[PDB]
């Protein structure tokens, strides 16, 4: 496999097959495929990280959505990044506008 | 049938939303703003199964149609 | 006895800030967007997915206009939206003229 | 029974990386894999239109380093080049 | 060198609309502009619809219902008609 | 007839389109009814907005279409209005609105 | 007081013309551009793409500062008619 | 030469006219300096991408077609320039 030959865990081979399938260009470097996964694969470790230190804060052992949104909204970044997605039964942060605090 | 989303349910979403008070009026004009978003999104969806020659409009259809829209959505299939 | 004016509103932001399931009940939502179809095509099927993702994209999309319906509502000394605030921020947004 | 395809396993792969006693729901599996293929669709299209602007008929890893750098937030971007030109290098390293 | 443009065309059409009045230069400039957004636009989306249904060709039916998605009512009913009656009279002749 | 806009009755090249289509990577292979389709969708857009432009122009007793007449003509035209609602015009302007 | 603000406000709605002045934001692009990288130089036509871009980006938010202003019962654009303007939009 | 403060050649007559072209009446002291502020976050985010399309084309002069470019990036497509 290349995965190894690249210490990545995420398929190389498949990405450089839906780079080609995809038609975005005439034709796919060798590169290309190791750098995209590399990345993809950092991406997904920065979410699991964030989300299963949510999961521990609200002390549970699976990860569910709600883990989810929580570590991308909390986090800056993240947000930025998924600034139009909405994630299925991820619900919103907790925030209460001071005007509509008691007195 | 559309006013089956209930006022009730209106108020819970708004809740949700951070809202604390509420005016009548609210509940048809968020009846309204729903009607108009479910039909460009479900126009959209429809248009792909068209094209797609089926009678069941599925899940990819509404995915593809909420990307259209710049809504996208997570958890079924993206 | 009885609560305060505003209090219950408060508490029931809490609860429902705090969970993630779905707030329109499944079935009268899912006749509307039944008779919303129909005008586009007739004798229409929908998986069941589908009209569960169509419940949380519509349903997300409700609390954030709600959110700046708030903040609307909050900019101009106010508490309770009112239907001048949703047409503001759908306006400002770019979906309404 | 049709062989649909995921990045499932991987995700678990690197979950176990990040937080070996830990574990994820199947709704929260589609989510992570719809993101994946969401940000795969992204970068890889930036790298496209990176291809035809310049006049070029092939997607290298510098396109892809490019459309990760437009892509991405600052410090996420960052992070993002690091791992991908270290992968890079450690595979053209093997054989 | 060639620095390829709908200029002739526009002006064309331009003619047939409007035989007595003529296009600046940057207006010439938009409207070739608005020519390439419109064909990219449509072009993407045919090319998603391909994808989507697991088609290695884009037909003018992916033309046509790319249209149907992009193009507002009015608009897209009429660009449709046109293009079909186009696609007809390209195919007797 | 040899060019291909003529068996379709159009102004614009349809050998261009099926050139740009081919050489954008949309996808492996392209039909020979969708760039006929294509430059008739392209054509009667163009038509559409030259005809508010050409008359805005003409309301300002001017011969010649600069962008401000492009600019009134889609940002008076509802549907034109929205199909070009992220997109900016140099030289547009803004319609007159107090 | 007001009459000219409305007489201003027909003028600069009636012409195309931009507004803010060239050399100044000439020089601003070129130092915020320096800033992420050093030794660049334009094409003028690039800059005055730019400028298009900023201006009707400008005019854009002040329409949307106006409606916001209009909400409040107030008159007079201020900085959090600006703040509400942008987070509504979405932006940051 | 060095480049300092730039940011206050957008003068206040400047940003007026601006605000006329949008339908703006009477305008609050604060808001110029909140203006110069998005405008100077507006300008960073473009000439961000802009500069990277130019690096990519292994340049040293920024072109128009950079400025297009990422301006469609950032939903906010030019005529007009090309592209």
């Amino acid at each position: 496999t290349r995965s190894s030959r690249a210490g990545l865990q995420f398929p190389v081979g498949r990405v450089h097959r839906l780079l080609r399938k995809g038609n975005y260009a005439e034709r796919v470097g060798a590169g290309a495929p190791v750098y995209l996964a590399a990345v993809l694969e950092y991406l997904t470790a920065e979410i699991l990280e964030l989300a299963g230190n949510a999961a521990r804060d609200n002390k549970k052992t699976r990860i569910i959505p709600r883990h989810l949104q929580l570590a991308v909204r909390n986090d800056e970044e993240l947000n930025k990044l998924l600034g139009r997605v909405t994630i299925a039964q991820g619900g919103v942060l907790p925030n209460i506008q001071s005007v509509l605090l008691p007195k | 049938n559309i006013q089956g989303i209930t006022k009730p349910a209106i108020r819970r979403l708004a809740r949700r939303g951070g809202v604390k008070r509420i005016s009548g009026l609210i509940y048809e004009e968020t009846r309204g703003v729903l009607k108009v978003f479910l039909e460009n999104v479900i126009r959209d969806a429809v248009t792909y199964t068209e094209h797609a020659k089926r009678k069941t409009v599925t899940a990819m259809d509404v995915v593809y149609a909420l990307k259209r829209q710049g809504r996208t959505l997570y958890g079924f299939g993206g | 006895h009885r609560y305060r004016p505003g209090t219950v509103a408060l508490r029931e932001i809490r609860r429902y800030q705090k969970s993630t399931e779905l707030l329109i009940r499944k079935l009268p939502f899912q006749r509307l967007v039944r008779e919303i179809a129909q005008d586009f095509k007739t004798d229409l099927r929908f998986q069941s997915s589908a009209v569960m993702a169509l419940q949380e994209a519509s349903e997300a999309y409700l609390v954030a206009l709600f959110e700046d319906t708030n903040l609307c509502a909050i900019h101009a000394k106010r508490v309770t939206i009112m239907p001048k605030d949703i047409q503001l921020a759908r306006r400002i947004r770019g979906e309404r003229a | 029974k049709t062989r649909k395809e995921s990045y499932a396993i991987y995700v678990y792969k690197v979950l176990k990386q990040v937080h070996p006693d830990t574990g994820i729901s199947s709704k929260a599996m589609s989510i992570m894999n719809s993101f994946v293929n969401d940000v795969f669709e992204r970068i890889a299209g930036e790298a496209s239109r990176l291809a035809h602007y310049n006049k070029r008929s092939t997607i290298t890893s510098r396109e892809i380093q490019t459309a990760v750098r437009l892509l991405l937030p600052g410090e996420l971007a960052k992070h993002a080049v690091s791992e991908g030109t270290k992968a890079v290098t450690k595979y053209t390293s093997a054989k």
